[PDB]
């Protein structure tokens, strides 16, 4: 096992402009956050489509399209006793809306 | 104290109180609560002012500065007295988050038991114009439960948010010259901008009217006829990045050109006898009825009544009320009670015009059949004693309608429409 | 700075099960995998929108629509010199499909 | 060996070798190539062999198996001779990543410069079905380039894959039983499966005919009368989950019952005089062509000649060939060369039945008219001696003709079809 420094490298990017995303898309969803202090990030922020289907232009539900989940496995510090450990947590970022898998 | 601060960070205390920001974005962990082992500072409450950080006049962004006030909690136990601290800030703004650090240490004379020491403040968070940030605050050990803030961020809707932010005025340029003969989009960007142009016609129900889409490196003039000028004529503007804000604008809206034009691309047009189309580029309000050509030229005369004006909507099929089409009657359009159509839309189909009279009959009471001729000046009651093609002929056309030698046009309770040839007298 | 483990805590999910999201999606993305071999993840895979529209049901691209991508801010590990330091990375993970923004 | 491996990690050596697998998901970095300090060991070649881990007989998944082969490689210099390696294996099935640390240990007999020692097999990473999986495989230190190998995973189609794996069988079952008098579906799924179903009429061009949806909590028994039984009637099931697997079935393409159904739901409808629509639950292919129907009854006479059995899509607007509408003429439609309708679409708009005649001309050469007239008994030409009706009445009816006494129904080059009242004459 290795030190590591409390500092950390921010590259400082800006594509990260885009508002409110999680209810202007096809595919909506809602967010949760989740917390532990004994963890790094302590908060980290889950969604959930609000829907299977898709929203149409009508602004109703169509259950012949698919919300879906976009998921990333993401790294969290943990703290230890004291001591820090990695932690993979799997976090749904937010959802798409795609064609489904028909099979005949 | 300002409105606008430095590109640089900065802390700043309250009086007596020293501050050492010590960020560079650290691993902060709230931890677990442990019990005082004396006199603590603690946060006790987040206020946050909005202000503006520029590096340069043209780039300025919207920034957070945050105030944490601090008062001596734990344990009470009766250079000495100083109190040190280190108070975290924790920034949220979806998706990204930062963490800062600072130190603060207390002079004694600041440290009494249950009361403020003052506040530490922090420039600054920046943050996303609407953005919704969240805030944290504690110290590290965490003696009491973290505060939490959350702040709304304005849009470029606000007053000093409008001409020092570039994602404010950054924004494609519209203005309108009719000047020049022509009409004039001039397109105020920087030389280096991509941006997506669409020109369309706002419809109603089902608003898509695809006029023009070019996707471009402005600034450019784009001119357009003075011809292709219509009230629903509006202009979209964007640049070529993804979730980019759209600009839309329509100001031919009460334009007197655009109206003028508007009827003179509006045009009728037949589906079957029972259904017909008005087909325009913009839908404004108007009414519709059956009028009678006579064979002699344009003078023709609407049958109100006893047909009424009903109203048009434009892009939706219009049934006729009659049971027998002819190529005498046309269908006469107004808007804001000015005629601005009349398309006779049996002519192609059954025309051309024949030289026929159009006899009204209204049923009295004891069902009384009362004849009428439509003619050039007015309608005439037969049989009469007119100086008037139709009143000369009455006692004959009565004859021919009583013979069955007229076409019916339109029944009903009150009465009929009879179309009633005349070639056999004519020639 | 503290101690790091060479242990990776994997609370072993599965709720990855969906297949080929990239492609089936009205807002579909193309990978590009980013490499460091001192960093921990080594690969960083970046997504990137198709198109700036989204596919219609006729699989031509609409413009009255937007292709926007979900970023999310993660932690790598870098080596340095040897000591470790965590790196906070802006990740395209995949696009949705949204309404645009029209100011009027 | 085994195509099956238990639920515990473990490795495997090639003889001589000391494997030991150290993987807890390390922190795994390439890091940057050094120079060799003599005979280093070196990942030549992997391998990947498909394999099924299962914790039960029920619980199986797809899992890979990876041989990693290693020479002797580095800087050569001339327990002792002993060679110890720590090998990395980085695996990559998007989502998620798994690192595995193995350390091998090489007896100095196995030591022989630029030649193997043989390998280490990882049982072994799991990854769903139909995934792309990425291994990288190198020694820390690094002294060469990583080795790098892509696989794409089986789909369900496998056939271990089936019966083993519950992703396979977990699916929803459908049978059909149309012996209970009534038509059965079967639907086998576990007491806590919640699951989508959806009976649809299948069309060509914009295929979606709703007919029932049910979010359902299953095993369950959906009974349908054979009444509602149509060939492009099929069944779309999905488990309750986003993403889940659509399974379709359309088990009545070629069922006697359905066919028969499909007809009795088949309706003609008019929309205007030159305007007709085949309604139907499915689109099978069809030829249309007009009738002529007697006031007799039903024995409804085809008019092919002059017209013609055209085809006629379901769904679809039918342009009528004819001037002018008869309350007569009825539609025919005819699939498999046996006739399945017969509306008579002007009985409402313009009927009843009249009692006319229907004469067929035919313009010979020399421009010669060749009266014919439609009898039960065929075309009889005119004037005839014959015994029938139109025969007898034969030289009335050319009179009624020539004199514009019949209605003309269709014109042509070739011919013309007339309608002739017969009421001046039968009573």
């Amino acid at each position: 096992s290795m030190k590591l420094d409390i500092g950390i490298i921010n590259e400082n990017q800006r594509v990260s402009m885009s508002r409110n995303i999680e209810s202007r898309s096809t595919s909506p969803w809602n967010y949760t956050v989740t917390w532990d202090p004994n963890r790094y990030p302590s908060e980290v922020v889950q969604a959930q489509c609000r829907n299977l289907g898709c929203i149409n232009a009508q602004g109703k539900e169509d259950i012949s399209m698919n919300s879906v989940p976009i998921q990333q496995e993401t790294l969290v510090v943990r703290r230890k006793h004291v001591s820090f450990q990695l932690e993979k947590v799997l976090v749904t970022v937010g959802c798409t809306c795609v064609t489904p898998v028909i099979h005949h | 104290l300002e409105r606008l601060v430095g590109p640089q960070d900065a802390t700043h205390c309250s009086p007596g109180l020293s501050c050492r920001l010590w960020d560079s974005d650290i691993l902060c962990l709230p931890g677990d609560i442990v019990p005082a082992p004396g006199p603590v500072l603690a946060p006790t409450h987040l206020q946050t002012e909005l202000v503006l950080r520029c590096q340069k006049e043209t780039d300025c962004d919207l920034c957070l500065r945050v105030a944490v006030h601090l008062a001596v909690h734990g344990h009470w136990e009766e250079r000495n007295a100083s109190l040190q601290a280190q108070v975290v800030l924790s920034f949220q703004a979806y998706p990204t988050a930062r963490c800062v650090l600072l130190e603060v240490q207390v002079p004694a004379a600041l440290v009494q038991f249950g009361q403020s020491v003052g506040s530490v403040v922090y420039d600054c968070f920046e943050a996303a114009l609407g953005s919704e940030v969240r805030i944290w605050s504690y110290t590290q050990p965490r003696y009491e439960k973290e505060l939490q803030h959350t702040q709304q961020l304005p849009d470029c809707r606000g007053l000093e948010v409008w001409n020092s932010i570039p994602s404010c005025w950054a924004l494609p340029w519209l203005n309108v010259s009719a000047d020049g003969d022509n009409v004039h989009l001039v397109l105020q960007v920087s030389e280096e901008q991509h941006f997506g142009l669409s020109l369309y016609w706002n419809q109603v129900q089902g608003p898509p009217k695809p006029r023009w889409h070019k996707q471009l490196t402005g600034p450019q003039i784009i001119t357009l006829q003075h011809t292709d000028l219509v009230p629903c004529l509006c202009i979209q503007v964007w640049p070529l990045e993804p979730d980019s804000v759209r600009t839309n604008i329509c100001p031919f809206r009460e334009d007197p050109r655009a109206h003028q034009n508007l009827w003179q691309a509006a045009r009728l047009r037949l589906l079957t006898l029972q259904s017909w189309l008005l087909d325009a580029p913009c839908s404004l309000p108007a009414e519709a009825a059956l009028c009678w050509r006579a064979p002699g030229g344009d003078p023709c005369q609407p049958l109100v009544p006893p047909l009424s004006w009903e109203q048009v909507t434009v892009d939706k099929v219009l049934e006729f009320p009659l049971l027998k089409g002819h190529p005498n009657l046309c269908v006469q359009v107004q808007s804001s009670e000015k005629l601005q159509l009349q398309e006779c839309l049996w002519a192609d189909s059954l025309g051309p015009l024949k030289d026929d009279v159009l006899l009204l009959e209204t049923r009295g009471p004891q069902d009384q059949r009362s004849l009428c001729a439509l003619e050039p000046s007015g309608c005439t009651s037969l049989p009469s004693k007119a100086s008037t093609r139709a009143a000369r002929l009455g006692e004959y056309l009565l004859q021919d309608l009583q013979s069955g030698q007229c076409l019916q046009l339109w029944d009903d309770d009150l009465g009929a429409l009879w179309a009633c040839p005349m070639d056999k007298y004519i020639h």
